């Protein structure tokens, strides 16, 4: 579908800094 | 009579749920589950048509968040052979319902491909495929218009012009509701008014000819 699906790549992660 | 209602609604069942979505098998299913239910649309039996209707549309709706693309390519190649017109009825108002859904990096060449299409529907006689293009018209112009030049305008203009002296009611209809239209959505709206209105002008203005009753209702 969609720009990671597209480009064969990960999303990432969600964290506090 | 029932077996290929069980096909088709089968097929239905399964391919909103199968394997993994995306994958080199799922393309080639979802091609010919699109292919066999449009010609499933224009089949000799009345709750099989029925029964396709309801088939493209629970798929369209299950798979628009990860196949958009591939559905509107499906629905296209069934408008461009041009066939029986339950078959391309089928497709082009299912193409017009979801023209807005595709990212602008993909107007552009749809514009382009539609154009051979819009010119060559307008020409099919059967007053239920102009009903159908007088519909589609207005939602494919709102979704690609800004991305036509006046080259490709012209060219559709001329193509639902030379519709106004026809002697059906419907397609004087669907040729007045056309042009308007595809103006309104164009980039260039107010030259496009203007070159409409000297077109318009132009069919009447030797006001002494033999012009015809049917052309005066379509102008």
């Amino acid at each position: 579908x969609d720009i990671w699906c597209e480009t064969n790549k990960q999303t990432g992660i969600l964290v506090l800094c | 009579k029932k077996d290929r209602v069980n096909h088709c609604l089968t097929i239905c069942e399964n391919i909103v749920a199968q394997s993994v979505r995306n994958s080199p098998e799922f393309q080639k299913l979802l091609g010919i589950a699109m292919e066999l239910f449009l010609l499933c649309s224009d089949d000799a039996e009345s709750d099989v048509r029925m029964v396709a209707d309801e088939c493209l549309n629970k798929v369209i709706k299950a798979l628009m968040d990860s196949n958009l693309p591939r559905l509107q390519l499906e629905l296209y190649k069934e408008i461009k052979k041009n066939g029986a017109p339950r078959s391309l009825r089928a497709a082009l108002w299912r193409f017009a319902e979801l023209a807005h859904l595709v990212r602008p990096q993909k107007c552009r060449p749809y514009l382009v491909n539609l154009l051979p299409c819009l010119t060559r529907t307008s020409k099919r006689p059967e007053e239920s495929v102009q009903e159908t293009l007088a519909a589609a018209v207005p939602k494919i112009m709102a979704s690609f218009g800004n991305f036509a030049n006046d080259n490709e305008i012209k060219v559709l203009l001329k193509a639902f012009i030379a519709n106004l002296k026809s002697s059906s009611p419907t397609i004087r209809r669907t040729a007045a509701g056309s042009a308007v239209s595809i103006c309104q959505h164009s980039r260039r709206t107010q030259y496009f008014y203007s070159w409409l209105l000297n077109v318009l002008l132009g069919l009447l203005v030797p006001v002494e000819d033999e012009h015809s009753t049917l052309l005066i209702l379509g102008v």
